[PDB]
């Protein structure tokens, strides 16, 4: 299978109530492994997933310092684009950075991503080449002179076609038995009538992982997309996943219905249709 | 992993 | 500009009346970060309900997961209670077991 880590960076001022407040965490796929706080009673790095554990001492002390440095760093960058907005000193606001490398199903880099976003708009990324500069606007374009004057991307790039790549593959071995585990959704049909002539059917996937998968509904074998109603895949908080979709149907057109299921976790996509 | 630091200065936004 | 947050209100697993589970109100999709989510079981508020480290989806809207020890029974009504800078009041939404 083909994987992904990313960190994922949010700084976030607070006028009147301290100082910014840094918090990074990491993820393997849908797995997250780490975690830091600079709002902790002893801000440190900490484990998330058990197979993160084994990692030693000098680990655990050098993302500890990584990410003390960043947070310091995160507070001078909000103090910048405060100006570069011409805000007031009044306001909250946030800086988000999500970045980290894809592996194809034969552990080899795909590419990396590095975005950054300023109170949730795209603020400045990384090109897919990991050698140009997209700003979103003229403040943006401030941070990409002065990343462009010291060499920035040069930095990202040797991180994410190197050590990132090799930390997640690493990761991979060690989380084997899960990382590298499809779980199949388990899916059944519920129907429930909303009126005399109209009934809802709704089609359920549950303890699936990873996160990714496709739940349809169709008519005669035809998309019923505008028809659907679609929850927002939810995670169960056992590592697995939940989802369903449903549709209301003239009553006794039920069997005219299929829900199709597709998962990493079983070989064919599931028909299935109402089993009453 | 993360992005470790720099040889010399962390480049701010 | 601001998001305000999607909810759901759900079990980790099938709910089974007098047996021990866990209920979860996820919370996505909202900007800024700050938020403040109570677990109610028969509209009272339940202590130290735990949550998931704060993170965000690909479009930098955040997502954060509540959740609490419980035992469904037939009689009890459980809810999620969301408050943010976009809601003007509290919205509160209703634990139902095939949702």
């Amino acid at each position: 299978g083909s994987h992904s880590m990313r960190y994922f960076y949010t700084a976030m001022s607070r006028p009147g109530r301290g100082e910014p407040r840094f918090i990074a965490v990491g993820y393997v796929d849908d797995t997250q492994f780490v975690r830091f706080d600079s709002d902790a009673a002893s801000p440190r790095t900490e484990p998330r997933a058990p197979w993160i554990e084994q990692e030693g001492p000098e680990y655990w002390d050098r993302n500890t310092q990584i990410f003390k440095t960043n947070t310091q760093t995160y507070r001078e960058s909000l103090r910048n684009l405060r100006g570069y907005y011409n805000q007031s000193e009044a306001g909250s606001h946030i800086i988000q950075r999500m970045y980290g490398c894809d592996l194809g199903p034969d552990g080899r880099l795909l590419r990396g991503h590095d975005q950054s976003a300023y109170d949730g708009k795209d603020y400045i990324a990384l090109n897919e080449d990991l050698s140009s500069w997209t700003a979103a606007d003229t403040a943006a374009q401030i941070t990409q002179r002065k990343w462009e004057a010291a060499r920035v991307a040069e930095q990202r790039r040797a991180y994410l076609e190197g050590l990132c790549v090799e930390w997640l593959r690493r990761y991979l071995e060690n989380g084997k038995e899960t990382l590298q585990r499809a779980d199949p959704p388990k899916t059944h049909v519920t129907h429930h009538p909303v009126s005399d002539h109209e009934a809802t059917l709704r089609c359920w996937a549950l303890g699936f992982y990873p996160a990714e998968i496709t739940l349809t509904w169709q008519r005669d074998g035809e998309d019923q997309t505008q028809d659907t109603e679609l929850v927002e895949t939810r995670p169960a908080g056992d590592r697995t996943f939940q989802k369903w979709a449903a549709v209301v149907v003239p009553s006794g057109e039920e069997q005219r219905y299929t829900c199709h299921v597709q998962h990493e976790g079983l070989p064919k996509p599931l028909t299935l249709r109402w089993e009453p | 992993l993360p992005e470790p630091l720099p040889q010399g200065q962390a480049t701010a936004y | 500009i601001q998001r305000t947050p999607k909810i759901q209100v759900y079990s980790r697993h099938p709910a089974e009346n007098g047996k021990s589970n866990f209920l979860n109100c996820y919370v996505s999709g909202f900007h800024p970060s700050d938020i403040e989510v109570d677990l109610l079981k028969n509209g009272e508020r339940i202590e130290k309900v735990e949550h998931s480290d704060l993170s965000f989806s690909k479009d930098w809207s955040f997502y954060l997961l509540y959740y609490t020890e419980f035992t469904p029974t037939e009689k009890d009504e459980y809810a999620c209670r969301v408050n943010h800078v976009t809601l003007s009041q509290p919205k509160i939404v209703k634990w139902d077991r095939d949702m």
